[PDB]
RNA sequence: GUUCGCGAAGCUUCGUGGACAUUUGGUCAAUUUGAAACAAUACAGAGAUGAUCAGCAGUUCCCCUGCAUAAGGAUGAACCGUUUUACAAAGAGAUUUAU
RNA sequence: GUAUGUCUAAAGUUAUGCUCUUAUUUACUAACAA
């Protein structure tokens, strides 16, 4: 089945959410406030909580942690996936190497 | 006792010393107070001052508040709003460790965080991922200007230096290293003391040296690897295991 | 990235009342673990409590480790992290070490591994944590005045601090070498010394099978000299 | 056509925080203040960059201590970011200083307009803007112009002479320039500390430009042929075996230029 | 402390009930031991190849300068070291063992 | 002569057929002289 328009606009909604967040996320995080303008509570136990982000001095650096980092990537291939081709060639399969 | 009278200034503002030691280079770098242009010769020199306990000792802001750090200042003998402080001036004791013991595992009695790792040397503030109480005595041929002392001398020194700022666990000099493992009750004593002598002087008003103590190099208080002697990695183990029975039987 | 990870704080550390209010610094700090940015959360514990608290480690790292943030122990037992996993390795195996690569660009790609370590497997799950506890239990069941003595007969791991504190429960200075255990009390007045010995493993003459303990002695003694 | 939607200033943005106050100080005060402020942070930048070997003068002339080592100099060419702002600061200071000289019983008010005025229509010749930012000859030729339209309605009757002050027009075209270059300067400076903080990028990657276009092109096309054959080739050889069809490849190429027919005699 | 109500002395003064106002900041703490970088002295002094030269790339868990997705750092640097198995099938000869 | 790259810059981590003697070539190198 070609998939469901209502399905359609439920992923598109859920994407798009997201994708805006991202950028979102992008644009507040660079320096440049110029695309500041292009910008579309918790518990931590039973026991409850207020947080708060406190606005700091706009001279010091507003991200004080990232320093552009070389960091290698673990793969995280934890499940095994199989590569699996299914043909036997022997006539032509050994008479092409000669050739090949 | 300390807590009988308030604590005296260690040395006034004016007595202080400034932040540009030694001209250690052609040029001074502003945004890293170093010196530069120069590497030529060692850096490190002897303290000016020393906490004499109890001449110094006793209440501050912090004892009206509940601070929960120590001076650094203070153990370097050298702070200048004794009782206007709001870090504590006075030697750590039981009361004092128990009380900030929730957050001492993470940080030091100096209220500054530790580290994944040592410093190479065993040199800066210790690591979290160790308890270690136990600190490095080195450069004590430098701390009392090539006085050749004897080696009893040398350990009844260092045990009147360091017992006084902090109830010990054990000491031992080593005449064929001509250092020290001066192993503390407590951590945070421990913390309080590798600040409280660095960079001090083991000599005396009746040693002939005793003007001559700022020229030379201060003691190099760093932390101890533990030793190889496995007379000792028995102990250590057995220690381990006493302290494991504590908790696991407080879990309950 | 995004906010995913809520943070990883304990309860005794945090403090009891009903509503703290904390503040978030995302991106706010390279942890103490891993050198990685992290959104720093920190917390005055009471309003006028002096202290703040700051989350030192990553929320990856805390995972991993199965600890609290600030606190660096683990979130169940409260406990130092190298401690439980002594336990652990006691208790139901013979080897459970989390052992921290000491290499600053491994660490990160340690950090980086969603896989917890030799504890925290078992400190996750509540069932299993309970089962350990369980067989963590299972397992379990004449006065000249001389004011300076010498004494001997000292266990090699005691330590001066239990000694001293005895010797005020029975009432200062004191000099002790575990090599020798030429424990060289000293008592900051005679009078002081007196009130001590009339208040009478403590072997206790008064310089200024006994036998055989007497040669251990010496043979150690020795030894401790050639030291 | 000025855009709308933006309408939370600069000074507005810094109003609404707790770090800055605000005050009323003198014009001349805030000019000194500024100076001394500006030759901190240069300074700050300077030696965190490490090259404490160029000495700030207070005069915002810039020049090295010792003689450089050859690495040392590599290092310690700063770009047009920093140079940029040092002018500017250049200007601001020699403006600035003029006010402080009349102001400090030095100079009376018309040698100071005509001090102010030399300072805009010598900007050039004052401060090597033009260096750095060389569009900048732009608002230099203006000034000159404006001068130039000064004077001869200055001086109709009146003879010549340097006396003229009438700084308005020329100190107009300079506000306008800074306006222009707040933006630019906002980008670079921003980007520059950027880099004394956070390290520089390590996802460099560079376009293609006229200089490597041709290096590219051909990594592209043998990455394309290498492709092609492993595709073709059914015993799935190794990329040791792949070296020899490249170089294959390549070899063929030189033929081609050559004009000699590339017939080897082995291939499928 | 202001003020609005009350009481006790002389519109004035002493005592009383209100209203107003009611949580700052810290990720930090003052020099060695929690982190710069060159610098100096010494030593060599630069990719192809015989020799002399322009380079542009590429990989890199190397970066620096630069506003940079220009460009430049010697073609920025390092890359040149090490190197055994999806191990087979067939024949011949020699040795042993068994039937 | 350089880029560039190494080097140094001080405090003690607690364990029991040949040898020989010479003279000559050629090559390379040489901020050494001509
Ligand atoms: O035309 P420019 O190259 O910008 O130079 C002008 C010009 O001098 P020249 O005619 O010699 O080039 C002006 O001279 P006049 O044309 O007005 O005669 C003179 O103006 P004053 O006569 O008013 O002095 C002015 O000099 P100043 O800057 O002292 O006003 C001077 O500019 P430069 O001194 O920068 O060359
Ligand atoms: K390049
Ligand atoms: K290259
Ligand atoms: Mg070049
Ligand atoms: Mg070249
Ligand atoms: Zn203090
Ligand atoms: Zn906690
Ligand atoms: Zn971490």
């Amino acid at each position: 089945p070609l998939p469901t328009k209502a399905e359609i606009q439920e992923c598109t909604a859920r994407t798009k959410s997201y994708i805006q967040r991202l950028v979102n996320a992008k644009l507040a995080n660079s320096n440049n406030r110029a695309s500041s303008r292009y910008v579309t509570l918790l518990l931590n136990n039973s026991h409850h909580i207020e947080v708060v982000s406190k606005q700091m001095d706009p001279l010091l650096p507003r991200f004080v942690g990232k320093k552009a980092r070389k960091v290698v990537a673990p793969t995280e291939n934890d499940e095994v996936v199989p590569v699996l081709h299914m043909d036997g060639s022997n006539d032509r399969g050994e008479a092409d190497p000669n050739e090949w | 006792s300390w807590r009988d009278k308030s604590a005296k200034v260690q040395v006034k503002e004016s007595e202080l010393p400034s932040s540009i030691p030694a001209q250690t280079g052609l040029t001074f770098n502003i945004w890293y107070n170093k010196w530069s242009q120069g590497f030529a010769g060692n850096t490190r020199f002897v303290s000016p001052f020393a906490l004499q306990p109890q001449l110094h000792s006793g209440k501050t802001r912090g004892d009206n508040d509940g601070q929960l750090f120590f001076c650094l200042f203070f153990a370097k003998g050298m702070c200048c709003l004794g009782p206007k402080c709001e870090y504590l001036h006075h030697i750590p004791d039981e009361e004092d460790i128990g009380k900030l013991a929730l957050r001492t595992e993470v940080l030091d009695c100096f209220g500054r965080e530790k580290f994944a790792d040592y410093r190479e040397d065993m040199g800066g503030i210790g690591s979290f991922r160790k308890k270690n109480k136990t600190l490095y005595v080195g450069g004590i041929d430098g701390a009392l200007n090539s006085k050749h002392l004897k080696p009893a001398q040398i350990e009844s020194r260092i045990r009147f230096v360091f017992s006084r700022l902090g109830d010990i666990d054990r000491i031992r000099y080593v005449e064929s290293k001509n250092c020290g493992f001066v192993k503390f009750k407590y951590q945070a004593n421990a913390e309080f003391a590798k600040e409280a002598m660095s960079n001090q002087t083991l000599l005396l008003p009746s040693d002939k040296e005793w003007d001559d103590r700022r020229e030379g190099t201060g003691l190099l208080v760093k932390w101890a690897n533990e030793d190889p002697d496995p007379a000792a990695q028995k102990r250590l183990q057995e220690e381990l295991k006493l302290e494991s029975l504590n908790m696991m039987v407080h879990l309950i | 990235e995004i906010n995913e990870p809520p943070p990883n704080i304990c309860e005794q550390c945090l403090g009891d009342e009903a509503n703290i209010r904390m503040t978030k610094i995302p991106q706010g700090s390279e942890c103490k673990i891993c050198t990685l940015p992290f959104t720093l959360y920190h917390f005055k514990t009471s309003k006028r409590s002096n202290n703040i608290i700051k989350t030192l480690i990553c929320v990856r790292c805390a995972t991993q480790r199965n600890i609290c943030q600030c606190c660096m122990l683990d979130s169940r037992w409260h406990i130092p992290i190298q401690l439980r996993d002594h336990l652990i390795s006691l208790v139901n195996e013979e080897n459970v070490m989390t052992e921290e690569a000491k290499n600053d660009m491994m660490k990160r790609f340690l950090s980086l591994k969603n896989v917890k370590l030799g504890g925290a497997q078992i400190t996750s799950d509540p069932s299993e944590a309970d089962n350990i506890v369980d067989k963590l239990k299972n397992i379990l069941l004449k006065n000249p005045s001389t004011k300076s003595f010498f004494l001997y007969n000292i266990d090699a791991s005691i330590p001066e601090w239990k000694i001293t504190d005895t010797v005020s429960q029975l009432l200062l200075s004191l000099i002790v070498n575990h090599k020798a255990k030429c424990g060289g009390l000293r008592f900051q007045s005679s009078e002081l010394g007196e009130r001590f010995v009339s208040k009478i493993i403590f072997i206790i003459p008064w310089s200024s099978t006994a036998e055989n303990i007497k040669l251990s002695l010496s043979l150690n003694k020795l030894i401790q000299l050639e030291l | 056509l000025p855009t709308n939607h933006n309408k939370t200033k600069l000074l507005k943005s810094l109003k609404n925080t707790k770090y800055f106050q605000q005050t009323t100080i003198d014009w001349v005060e805030a000019g000194l203040q500024l100076c001394r402020q500006g030759h901190n942070m240069l300074n700050l930048l300077i030696h965190r960059k490490g090259l404490t070997y160029l000495h700030l003068d207070y005069n915002f002339n810039l020049k090295p201590t010792k003689t450089l080592t050859t690495k040392e100099r590599k290092k310690s060419r700063l770009g047009n970011s920093f140079h940029l702002m040092r002018e500017l600061l250049k200007m601001m200071k020699l403006i600035v200083d003029t006010h402080v000289q009349f102001r400090l019983g030095n100079v009376d008010a018309f040698q100071l307009a005509d001090g102010i005025h030399y300072i805009l229509n010598h900007i050039g010749q004052l401060t090597g803007i033009y260096r750095y930012k060389y569009k900048v000859m732009h608002q230099i030729r203006a000034c000159k112009d404006l001068k130039h339209i000064i004077y001869y309605k200055f001086n109709k009757n009146l003879g010549k002479g340097p006396g003229c002050g009438f700084w308005q027009p020329a100190w107009r075209v300079w506000l306008n320039f800074l306006r222009g270059t707040i933006p630019l300067l906002e980008r670079y400076i921003g980007n520059l500390i950027t880099r004394q903080f956070e390290g520089r990028s390590n996802e460099i990657v560079k376009t293609t430009t006229k200089q490597r276009l041709d290096a590219y092109y051909d990594l592209e096309l043998r990455n394309s042929v290498m492709d092609d054959i492993l595709e073709m080739m059914p015993e799935s050889i190794r990329q040791k075996k792949a070296r020899t069809i490249l170089q294959h490849l390549s070899e063929a190429w030189r033929c081609w230029k050559a004009n000699i027919p590339w017939d080897v005699p082995g291939m499928p």
